[PDB]
């Protein structure tokens, strides 16, 4: 996940090493050569600024495109369940083709201004 | 009035990051992915 | 009135509340989200204690 | 889990959206139609209030009744392992009959008065 | 201090333990007790 | 995981009951009579004190010696991936021979002096 009301999506700040960062994340690890794995993260931002944002994560044996499409829909569904009006959904995804043993990871890190 | 004790209150920013990496072990691959995403040197407290 | 228990390590929680809920969902995570909402704790960040 | 010493069991307070809430929880997700799933939580309270309470969680493919009985016994065992005097055990449970994809969830949320 | 100063953890302690248990969670609780951190709330870091 | 820069490895402090302690840990549970299970933790310390330490955890159906050797190697690898000069690696390990149902656990508890 939940983005606090009035919080802003910002580029990753300069984090102090060792910081205890509240983070929502999705990840997938695979040891199958040639397998494509992906992880994605999304955040549904409400029109009503008094409400909170909903963070969703996804991982799976699929493409970067499919992972992002899926996670965005998951965030939208969360807002549907709440009956909240949508401003926009921001998301990012990553894919990895396993050579020997790989990991795909996506996260939403909560921090301070 | 400039806010004090801001770090003791609720987080007010969210950043989306992502990365991937190979690794000799699952944990080393995970670590590599975090490093690739830019958050490899902080402690992740998983929120659910 | 806000507090980050991970930073204010010197201020321990002094209350405990039991909640429970269930829900169907289009995905495992949406079902989980639904269950939290049903339990009355769907709009907060749960820091799992172990 | 651990209920801090002197903590009071109270109905869930109004929580600020996005709050970071320390929570002990059990959950189970099933995609098997007609399957009954349950989750339960228990809190063993000590007679000596200077001592902490013990929170236990449980989830499984069983009834709400079985889940609660099991989680209560788990909290009782924890006090027996410590050799502490048990005052009582507060518990809650929930069961869900899966239609297509369902989740049963039970939790002990630690907060402030 | 009269004004709480925000800080990151400055101590790290290595502990270990093991234990039998009637259930997985009770065995885990017993292991934490044997390790010396059975009566605190662990916030798992990843 | 991550040991903050300037943090010190010290014997477990007196922790208030119920404290929310950030902890990196590895554990394994088994119900196979006679089976040996182990858990281990390692902390790679940097030569450059401006950098952070790396905490690694390992668990498996093996001996204490194998678990500790593996987890120390994992920390070394982490430092190699970062290209940081390694000062030394501190670790701890434990093994348990299951009677009926047992758990082996190893952790690095982060706190404040
Ligand atoms: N409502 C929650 N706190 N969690 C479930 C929805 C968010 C999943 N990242
Ligand atoms: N003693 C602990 N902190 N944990 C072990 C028991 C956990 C039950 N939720
Ligand atoms: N870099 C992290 N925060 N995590 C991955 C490496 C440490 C795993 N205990």
């Amino acid at each position: 996940x939940i983005m606090p009301p009035e919080a802003e999506i910002v580029p990753l700040p300069k984090l102090p090493m060792g910081a205890l960062v509240p983070t929502a994340y999705g990840y997938i690890i695979s040891d199958v050569p040639g397998e494509t794995i992906s992880a994605a993260i999304s955040v549904a931002i409400p029109k009503d600024k008094s409400l909170c944002g909903l963070i969703m994560e996804y991982e799976g044996k699929c493409s970067k495109k499919e992972a992002e499409k899926t996670v965005r829909e998951m965030a939208k569904i969360g807002f549907e369940m709440r009956g909240w009006e949508l401003d926009r959904i921001e998301s990012i995804a990553v894919e990895h083709t396993v050579e020997k043993l790989g990991c795909a990871f996506a996260a939403a890190a909560l921090w301070y201004k | 009035i400039n806010p004090l004790h801001a770090y003791f209150k609720l987080p007010n920013t969210v950043s989306l990051v992502a990365g991937s990496s190979e690794g000799e072990t699952p944990l080393n691959a995970f670590d590599g992915a975090l490093l690739n995403a830019g958050i490899g040197n902080v402690n992740l407290i998983r929120i659910s």
